[PDB]
């Protein structure tokens, strides 16, 4: 067995040490005992590997010297904290596979090395300790964006405007339920926290508060569903989306579009959903009048997606749905022949309204639909290749005996293939 | 300085809580 | 793969193309892709056969020439529509087996050839496509009768009376859900459409009006069940059957009989059904005073079937049930010996009232009953042979361990045999 | 196959024919067909044996002769019906074990042969036909007693009081659901029907009226259970038991005790049952003070039987609860050891007042209780031998894995053994 | 005669019914 | 002319509908 | 067979004989019959061993001679009952394991030898016979404490105060359901019965009364839970616990803690439980200020135990909950990593107020917690060994695939090991 | 005498009851 023993430790320092030690022990695959007193901590581990033993020793030393009232001990703590942070930040580099994430990681490490405050340093360490475990590089983007935002806003010369922006942004991030919104808020906040331009700060603070207004209105509309008050709130959401397009900060309009789409998807056939589709059309028209391409294409995309969901619900059939940057795909399964005819009939009935490029593929008892806009003729012909390949892969896998859960997985692997063939 | 030191602690705590929120669904 | 493309195409023309092409691809058992724009249509198929390729190519050609505002293009479209229609009409001949259906098909193609209108040609084409799909010939009769009625009413220079009649009948067919009524209505309308005598038109229009009165009254009675209003609706249904008999429009009386029978079967033990049974006796006497044998016996025939259903519900067991033009059969299984004596007593009690010539056969734990009326002594003796053979077949099927689903089909195969040993 | 053909037949005659002939076909285990008209009947049978063919032919001949207006035909009908009756009465003899049932059969045949009436003779033939089908010689006693009663009451020279008595008795036989009471009524009615003395008629008519009062009060008490009216009706049932004991009748007192016992057993622990137990002691005391030995012992028996049942229900355990003449037995199963001691204590808690000779035997997880009264001590010693043997057989059978139904059957076989060792 | 003749029919029919009831409940 | 063309379109549509209604069942 | 026969036996003597005879036959694994009259009993057994037959003979002889009006017969009965008591007490002395029980047993036999009364001797016999059957040395302690208490209070020349004390305590034991409290009440009553100081009698009577007030208020709070009256009753229970500490009545103070703990455990998250935790802190502080060391440690234990239970309920997970003298243990299984981290906050957050010595151990997906107080640091180090060995054993048990029932048993076997390594 | 003899019987009976109440849960 291996043992550690930690004298004169203050309770807040004690409430740190075990957390980090446990995470290392759970990384190394070893059992642990811990015991606590007023002023003392004792720990024992099954046959701990020397590399982890040295890292735990480094952390224990750092904890004592971070508590110590001596300025030279606190300086040595800043050094050991930044040293451990730098090793963890380096450990993330090979694991991560997106260059913007690698940029964010290197920036976080640099911001921490510039930071005067051990508590900032420790939360940056906490973010990196989450990132190293994290399964999704997009969650790593959220984590590192939050890390960067915390560090860059917490700086020793930071204006209260920057602190207010960070507080608004992080509160919005904590309140939100869709990761895409969290990204769009945090990214704008990070760009503000990196900058010194008071116009960028002002624009971002208004934009974050306009996102907050959108988030709050969606909470009100949702929780008060089945009412004239919710029906009134739909109009107000759409009108803030229109104001966002009139101002041109159209990333928040992307938020508002998605918020309306959630409401519409969550309450099929309702008067609310009936208001939402009509709103989404005016928002698309407003986005076309303002030339905001990806946003306008997103409005078209969401409209068509609602329509196939509505067709599916009216047919009462199984479907699967996934999304991408400039296209949508919906896969229908077990569709009865008269419903194959009727779905085809309705896809045209949608298409001749919305003006989209659209492709439909029929194989076995599966139909794959793909919709795309703004892309070139050649990109559309490659998308035509992809949807045909998606139908081939799905039906040949189902012919090979792929279960429902295996086809549900396969759409993720095909969505990745569709990025890999880019 | 005091109001900024409190706001910084609020940011840090909010960030810890957000790191937990981002982790706990995983 | 095989690929096609289509240019300057109208949306409605595209909707007709995709449906018809998909049907051919599904007929050939092959997978497909379609892709759309305002004005264009790409089509692709797995390894399409040269003949199906020529059918699709011809249909595409015809579709463009049917869109085309040039009269000579529309003339070529009328020709290619007639060509495709004629080939499909020939394709139906060998599949079909009832000579009245074969006559109806032959006559439908003749009516199409006279037509000026591509949308009539489309109806005919859709009907024939449905008939080729159809598993049941009686649905083929319904389909072809609708096709014939559409064409024969649509003709250039037609009276508005024929169109009004056709509209009344087709609206009744759209409202109704009892296939024999639909047949009787459509047949009467087809005879009116093929005739040119205004008295035939008048008679059929009053007949369809009274069919519709009875159909509406059944909806009223059913949805208002358990009321004096439903009792009033029964009284009117019964008195309309008296009107139908006094007018000699015996198909309408045939309708009215079933319309009572449905209500009686659907609401067992009720006062409403008790009124309906008494009405069927009134209708039987009213029909016997007028001498139309099919309806006059059919009133008795339904009565005995209701009486068997009533005592079988009092026994609390499932039964087989079937039909014929001059006879009825019901089969019971697992019946307790005292209930066999009671059913015997009740069947004789029923005959002691209704005067219906009857036979009952018992074997194993199976009771087979047959009733027959108006048939000669030789036809009765053949029916006697048949019910005994039906008992042999049913008991030998129970020796094979058959469940009732197979027995209901075996009674169909035995009904076929009965119509084919003769 | 064999066929029969029956001209100019009246409907009631035809109804009688099939009812017999089907039962003969089912007795022969063979398939059949029947056909009916106004005035004619035809029958066809699979694999018919000549002896059964002669039975069916005799029946058919008798049916014609019983329809005929001629007195000489009706005389030959009486002869052939009496011949069939006599042969079937002879067929009944060696089915039976009980000599009283043999005497009832012998006397039934005698009464039928002495009778003037076709209608009696046919229903006597139906009774004998039911006796041949019967499984239980006690039900044969009920059947034959009813037959005897009908015949003996129907006689051409009879006093009219006998017809009233027979009707009253048969109405109770139809109203009841307790075969022992049906026997007690029918036996008294048969003894009355035989009588040359009007005192017997008077006594039996008043006794049947008191049986009716008792039966009607049980309907009142049951259908109003838990009411003050039912609570009052308990008292009145016990008052009729007091009328009966004042009038010296033990037979109806058995009825009165049983009806209280049913009410108690069907509503355990209730205030109604609490009145009933107290009443049963009052009735026992009254029966002992009047020397009504058989019913007095029955009152003791039913009292302890309720107490065993109620301590069993207060323990919630399974029991078996068969009965015999002048003794009671109860078997307790799966009883927990504390409950074993407690139930054994409760048997004393009952016996300490009731004074019954009681024996209790314990083996495995089974208790056997037996009680007896009025017997000589050598008969009590044989009862002791029997209860010990019952415990041996039961526990050796449960050790041999005997289930609930097999042990329930073993109590029948042991109950018979307790008479066969006599 | 008449009340006896009807009582006999009623008895015989009651017996016929009772016989079926006794056959059913065994 | 025009009312007959409308009635014909209504008949034709009802026929197409009825054809689908029938074709659904078997 | 073996048989016994007994005459002129009174009904209470008959009840006396059977019960023990059956328990002997059940001990010897043999089947039995008994049979009863006014004044007579006969008994038969399958082939009983002569030593058990001699016990039945002694019991019978004693029963007759205890009924007999002759004082010398009653003296002979006193001698036979003392002989049986002595034999069974010697059997218990051999069979037992607890030294306090081995004290109590000898002392009970000594009190019986002093006794004048057959009825005391009989209940003493019932107790000893229960102890010979009994599964738990602590239930044997309860049985013997009741036996001693009955005997020591019953002795000739006793003051009525001892009888009143015994009656109060035995009523309290019949009212209660909490085994440990019954132990504490009976022990105090036994010490009072053995003592002769009227101040000790007075003190124990006031203590038993306050135990009774405590149980009464617990019934009020438990049965009226969620009420303002129950919310008031918490304060009363706590204030009577404060009276118990102010008076220094040490055992009842321990009782009062456990009562609040039960209420809190039975109604988690409630206002009632929220009052109870605050009360337990108040009582703990009161116990620390008064130097009631073992009781104060018990209060601290119950506090920490509630806090772990309630954070475990907030985690929503299965646990093992267990106990011992002057330490507490709880074990968690399958805990989520974030909940491991949260527990690693919460336990430390609890400890920061409560001031305990605490240890926590993580192995695989199991967490073992142990808490201890007042122990010397070497006893704390042995507890540190024990919790780690408890984790080793529990890990090895989950590695063996053991379900929680076997783990809760393993915690008993580990608790016994921890006493036997002492 | 008598009140003590009664109290002793009540004690003994309560002890009998308690012995059963203790044994019953095994």
């Amino acid at each position: 067995t291996v043992t550690f023993d930690i004298t004169n430790i203050d309770w807040e320092t004690a409430e740190w040490i075990m957390k980090h030690v446990y995470l290392i022990a759970k990384k190394e695959g070893t059992d642990v005992t811990f015991s606590f007193k007023e002023g003392e901590l004792q720990i024992t581990v099954k046959n701990l590997h020397e590399e982890a033993k040295r890292e735990i020793e480094k952390w224990i030393r750092a904890a004592q010297l971070a508590q110590d009232p001596d300025a030279e001990s606190k300086a040595e703590a800043r050094k050991i904290l930044n040293e451990l942070i730098t090793e963890k930040a380096e450990e993330l580099r090979e694991k991560t596979k997106d260059e913007e994430v690698r940029e964010l990681a290197r920036e976080a490490a640099r911001l921490a090395l510039e930071s005067d405050d051990i508590e900032v340093q420790r939360v940056v360490l906490k973010a990196l300790l989450a990132a190293l475990k994290s399964k999704d590089e997009e969650v790593i983007r959220l984590l590192l964006l939050a890390a960067v935002l915390a560090a860059a806003a917490a700086r020793s010369g930071s204006p209260e405007e920057k602190l207010e922006i960070a507080k608004k942004a992080l509160e919005l991030a904590m309140k939100s339920k869709d990761e895409e919104v969290i990204r769009l808020a945090l990214l704008a906040a990070v760009l503000a926290a990196r900058s010194d331009d008071e116009e960028v700060l002002k624009k971002v603070k208004e934009a974050l508060e306009k996102m907050e207004r959108i988030m709050d209105l969606e909470d009100v509309a949702r929780e008060k569903s089945g009412s004239a008050e919710a029906s009134q709130a739909v109009k107000e959401i759409a009108d803030i989306a229109e104001e966002a397009l009139r101002e041109g900060l159209c990333e928040v309009a992307r938020v508002a579009l998605k918020r309306l789409f959630k409401l519409a998807k969550d309450y099929p056939g309702s008067d609310v959903a009936s208001l939402a589709k009509k709103a989404l059309e005016k928002i698309a028209e407003t986005a076309l009048r303002n030339g905001c391409k990806e946003t306008a294409e997103l409005a078209k995309l969401l409209l068509f997606l609602l329509l196939i969901i509505e067709v599916v619900l009216k047919m009462g059939v199984r479907m699967l749905t996934h999304r991408g940057g400039n296209a949508v795909i919906v896969v229908i399964e077990g569709l009865h022949p008269s419903q194959i005819v009727q779905l085809m009939q309705d896809v045209i009935k949608a298409a001749k309204k919305l003006g989209v490029t659209v492709t439909i593929t029929v194989s076995g008892d599966i139909v794959v639909i793909m919709v795309v806009v703004g892309a070139s003729d050649e990109e559309q012909e490659e998308a035509r290749r992809l949807v045909q390949e998606i139908a081939r892969a799905l039906q040949e896998a189902k012919r090979k005996g792929a279960n429902e859960e295996q086809l549900e997985q396969l759409l993720r692997e095909l969505l990745e293939r569709a990025e890999r063939e880019g | 300085e005091e109001r900024k030191k409190e706001l910084a602690k609020e940011v840090i705590e909010t960030a810890k809580k957000l790191i937990e929120k981002l982790a706990k669904e995983e």
